[PDB]
């Protein structure tokens, strides 16, 4: 068989190593992003494993800067080596320009590192996907990008396990525009769509950015009056 | 040195002389200053002569690798941008020259280029030791409306007047006329040498 | 067998890897281009995925220049770098001589980055065609490229899944010289040929540059009026 | 099977070279370490061998610096070269910044390193976890690192081969912010929970550190009026 | 079997993998190349696939500088990028030395660069024939070149699939020194004789150079007149 | 199976290339090294193979400096190149500091370049064990170093074939600060002790080194009055 | 088996790559060399393909210098590219010392680069023989060499399918110190023996060099006059 | 099994491939080397092969200095690729220093190029055994060099396919401080030990060096005398 | 230094003197400044005599690999035209030279280049310290009409003068005539120094 190698295409054109990479991503709790009324949002599921490790350690939101953030799903270690280059990606950009004007193109670069790992051997790729959401001169953005290197801008989307669930149910209940506050109820209410049978939800991660104005990260307290 | 472009109409004359001095000594009296280098484009050197020389033969090189790759002549404005590029990559090392590019793409064309690529498009250019002078009589005599003939007159009589003001210039003067219709013609010897005689003059 | 790296001839002398490479262009949208009077088109297919994808978000016709554009079809990430070097590679031209003279010579130079992916041991060849359609010092062009680097300038042409729906279509149909207004219909008309049974033919994408002038892509109202 | 090589998915997405690299890990004699009361510690099983060994020979925690410790587990040649390249880190930062502020960002370093030897062929990971455990400018830390370069930040945890037994035992007794004696009292209880069947619990190392302190090392006189 | 790899001897010393890439070459369509009275020329048939592709884009005879032409047939990607060496290499030549004194040494140059993809791991060699015809200053010179790196000079010689009937037919036609009118004559002849079954000969392509003089392509309607 | 490449562990987590490599020191010559009252001695078993043979040729213990030496098992070659690596990086740290202050460091550099080639692809390691015995501002010093890298200090250890007799043997006798000439009889005891039935035990290699003092190598006249 | 790779030893401690890269040498034509009376003397038989080849183009004895020549035997490509190293050697050595004082060292620096192929993975031998036949200062020479980098000097050696038939009949005949017009006819009686039942001997290459001369290649009528 | 590769060792702690370039020097030809009184000499078989080779062309005693001489006996073109290695080695030792004052580092600087090509893959071993004899600032050496990088110093030995037959007989019969004339009889006497059933011993080489003395090479009047 | 080049109908002729100084201090009488490098080519060298021999030995090498690569010999505008391009190539760390190259392909040629890889074509062309005398010879003495015989002791003379006013110059004169029947030949000493009694002459 012809899935042993990044570099080997199938007879019907196909690069399994890089759909093999995909199945990392299905791992991952699941997390989705939404556009709103002048704002974007991103809300992330926290599977809980035990008393002994520290909450506010790794969560799954991480800002790239002060506009912009990203959640991921799949191989952690792959996340976070991705994340730190979309950080280091963005500061290069403003020190080339002074400012971030598209973020299209923070993610097309972070996209296209992720790509070259899907063509030359001796690399595998890497089992991450992301969400990037944040403001800049066009207006709010919402991406996701996957192992393969592949871009979509999207109103709403998700990532993770139940992303099935979660973008089924979007694509029945999602309006354009609502105001912050009905936003990520909707979000959670998607959320919760994707746990089978009276499973708890417990706290999530919620932070959203809003036209003019900086990133801010819901604490927990704030985020209960949701559930 | 002495080199002198000019456009007309539907036409551009380019000229030089042939003299060639390692300081006051003249060591060459007929060494070649004027290049076809393309179906209708042709160039001048002055300065260091084996940095001129190599150029000359890169230029006949990429433009006729580019006429093959593309099937047309690479724009005279084209010509001059690689020329510019390619000095200045080495302003600090440079090529030690003074290059008229002249020749026909849909419209005529001169271009003056410095050894730090600089490049400028004017109606008329000189270079050289013997420029100012060319640039004199050019002031007075020069116009657009000039027919072919007399053009070739004017750059005759113009190099003509440099010869006997400029030590560093001198030898028979090259000619070479560039039209869509027949091309780069190097102007004969003999026919030059006949037009020295009918304006009435000398080397 | 020999079909499982790129650098191995089979016996009849065929490089199976890159056939199958081929394979994975197929499985994109169709798009196609065509030649008129004084001017080129590129047309091609939108599936919509989902009301939740942003539209203006990655459709395929990408202007590499002001004079030029391209539409791809393959695996998207590697369509994405490609265009982007496609552009970087326009840009270079256009810094050495000041100007873009043919655009057989960009082709070129794009189609021979794709065949040196088929001959080193240790990378894959990219999994797209692309088609080129502008205007320069010749006239109009249209070019095709492949995963091999196999060039073909044409008349008009196809790639992707309905290719061959629309190349025999356009075989019967065709005319040099039309107008730009009947150029468009006859080919909404070849594209509607290469869907199966009473299927709709959503809004696709249009874009032409007529000598003289720069590119214009068609906003979906305007194209509305073809369907 | 697809467990031959670090570069190759599986088709459910798993590095199992990685995975069995992990099993290294439960090799090596337990260790744990916890937060207290303006502090953490770290204990660390020693299985003595023979009287002919040298006891303040290699024993498992090393200072990283004055203020940051760690025990590792697993396989010992790799281990040493991991805490070796965590004190360069640690003297690079120092020297670029004056000060280690983030203890995160010295694990993230050698967490990195361990992660780039799961991406390319031609090397093996790293068959090491550690622990950190250290005070700086937010306060006690503790995290641990494994050899897929996974990081978390932990109140109590443990390595080794007695990991389970130790981490189930914690998360039924352990209490945040005990005073130092009694949580070495808590880590001593959870080491013996880790033995099978009335075997013997020779002397452990222990070293805790308390804010605005250095590091100190128990000597073993001081550490046996806790068995 | 010993056909796997390009360094690879059987054990009757044959490269299996060259002889492989040489039936690359016979799935071109036919080209031949002839000397003649102070001239040699060359012929190659054009199979026309389509009224849509433009027929003054890919034809197969190519200048490499004014006084020599190239043909050739195989993979047209290789061939492309082996002609595009063929040019730079001649340039290289002028600026050497102000002119290009023997073509065999151009040839040699290309088929050294042939030959050096035989040798070595990790590279395919070229699927790719090539014929050069030209004038030198030892006189008219027609060579061939193959994937192997193998050169002849001919009299008259053929590439492509119909090689042998081709080759077969001036065997025992060909003369020396005829006028070019009555060379081209007999090439279109032996082209003839190639094809099955009272099979139509559309227009190939003819391009001539006789001593003194440039190359000259000889144009549709001129090459009409001897069909 | 996993143990054909030194790059890939089981799935219990083991480098069985490693593990073999291991079994090439049991090939050796039994030698020891003891730690005695402010001096450290090493022993060495001279299996004569030849009259043929110069004596004072290949035997065991090598000086690294006047301080410091080692014996070696295993393969010779690699014995060679690691014996002269270790005397190089003496030096190193001879030109740096201007004296050997631990010599655990020059010991952990020679065992770093050891698990430095357990770890990378296409190098096999180095099938060699060593014993290091010498004086620094600590004291006396004995340690040990195998194929993988590991390090241990020791008061007493063995190398070579006969390792488990004698380190069985030193378990039971051994005791700490003997004198000099009394240390050198245990030791040959022990070397005896590993023999097979009534076999002849000829003159071993022994060298000493007493605080404050530089090495001595005992000539075979003085070795005699021990057997 | 153990005849796929040239970096591996067969347990008889074989290369069989290399003994295969030999087997390319016997598909050679026959072609010969002797020593006589102040000269050294090279014959090589020209087996006739067709009318259309050019019989002054690749003809197989090669000036290396104007004092030293060759013959090759094996793959065409190969010989040509070691042929055109040897003459780049020669003109190295010319502009160090100002002369070649010893072709051997223009041979053993050909032999050299030939045994480098036969040590490193990732490039296959050269399938070529040579014989090296000239005067220098020591005096006529007459070297062989093969794709193992293996040299001898001859009185008279062959190379080629007809080797064995030459050198058994050599054996028998040859003199030292003939006239060259004797040498010359023992040489065509030589090649003449090694072919099958009545078969024709077309003109052979002769080339000749006495001490104090330069070479000489006869032509073909001279040539004739010895059949 | 584990003898395809040289850095792959069998679980016993065998490199089988270095086993296999050891079985490459028992088809050399025998040749063997004593020491004696102020002086030590060589002795090496000529297999003569054919009338038509050169005799005083490759012979297999080569000087590397004035004072120093080797042979070898396994492939030729690797012995000669060691032979100018040592050749070079020996002048940079003397450029370094203005003398070689133990040859043993000769030796050992041309063993560790040896052993390198034993520890990296993509690398063959050297398939040659050598002998190095010559008189130094200690006195007379004898030394022997393997495949493996392997060292020993002797006072007689012997190198080929009479290895054992040689090695036995002087066993038996080797006395120390013979003189010359002796030593050369006594050397002569093992070398015809080793043929089988009275087949001739035609003439072989010496050469000899005694300490004060330049190195001699007896020249084959001489040799008979012993025969 | 005075080394000479000059054409004739089927001819080409050099010459050089044989000395050699490091400052005032006449080091050696008897150096060799006149080279064959081709079958029908021949350089000449002036400027720092270890830049000069490198040279002379690359070229020997290179024209030689040519002629067998090709198997006819390296045009003598080619022969100019490799050394332009290798002493432009290092212009700025250059060899410190002044060559005259000479020689026969389908006519005549004597080609001069200097230490930046200029190289021009003349009728006659000399190089050195000397090279001003031999100029004023010339200028006067020499016809493109002369036979070969006339040539020889053209350059004779030439040089026999720079001798005189050139503290530089000296030492025997040698001389080469290039022609397409006989070659390169060398002209014997003792027929060179018959001529020089026989135009009544010194050195």
């Amino acid at each position: 068989a012809y899935d042993r190698a990044i570099t080997v295409f199938s007879p019907d054109g196909r690069l399994f190593q890089v759909e093999y990479a995909r199945e990392a991503v299905k791992k991952g709790s699941t997390a989705l992003g939404m556009k709103f009324a002048n704002g974007v949002l991103l809300i992330s599921d926290k599977k809980v494993r035990s008393r002994l490790i520290e909450q506010n350690s790794i969560e799954k939101i991480q800002l790239i800067d002060d506009y912009v953030a990203a959640v991921t799903s799949g191989l952690v270690a792959d996340a976070r080596v991705l994340v730190d280059f979309a950080r280091i990606s963005a500061q290069q950009e403003k020190v080339t320009y002074g400012s971030l004007v598209n973020i299209e193109n923070l993610v097309k670069r972070v996209a296209d590192q992720m790509q070259q790992y899907t063509q030359y051997g001796g690399v595998r790729p890497y089992g991450v996907s992301l969400i990037f959401a944040g403001i800049d001169q066009i207006g709010p953005r919402l991406f996701d990008c996957d192992p393969a290197g592949t871009i979509n801008e999207y109103k709403a989307t998700a990532i993770g396990s139940g992303k099935d669930a979660v973008v089924s149910f979007l694509e029945r209940e999602y309006k354009e525009n609502l105001p912050e506050k009905e936003a990520v109820t909707l979000g959670i209410k998607a959320l919760k769509s994707s746990l089978e049978e009276g499973e708890e939800l417990k706290a999530p991660e919620i932070a959203s950015i809003t036209v003019g104005n900086k990133y801010r990260i819901y604490d927990q307290e704030e985020v209960k009056k949701f559930l | 040195t002495t080199t002198v472009g000019i456009t007309l109409k539907d036409a551009v004359i380019m000229a030089t002389e042939r003299r060639v001095t390692m300081e006051n000594f003249i060591m060459h009296k007929n060494g070649k200053k004027l290049f076809q280098i393309d179906t209708y484009t042709g160039m001048t050197i002055a300065g260091l002569v084996g940095d001129a020389q190599v150029l000359v033969r890169y230029m006949k090189a990429e433009l006729e690798l580019y006429r093959l790759q593309r099937r047309v002549n690479m724009p005279i404005e084209a010509v001059a941008t690689l020329l510019s590029n390619m000095l200045n990559q080495v302003k600090y090392m440079p090529y030690m020259v003074q290059l008229l590019v002249g020749g026909i793409d849909t419209a005529p064309h001169v271009f003056s280029i410095d050894a730090a690529g600089g490049s400028v498009e004017d109606i008329y250019a000189s270079t050289g030791s013997g420029s100012p002078f060319v640039y004199g009589v050019l002031e007075s005599q020069y116009s657009e409306k000039m027919t072919v003939d007399e053009g070739v007159d004017l750059v005759i009589r113009a190099i003509s007047a440099a010869k006997q003001r400029d030590s560093a210039s001198g030898g028979m003067i090259d000619v070479a006329v560039i039209t869509r219709k027949d091309g780069y013609v190097q102007l004969p010897t003999d026919q030059i040498e006949s037009r020295i005689r009918k304006l009435g003059l000398i080397l």
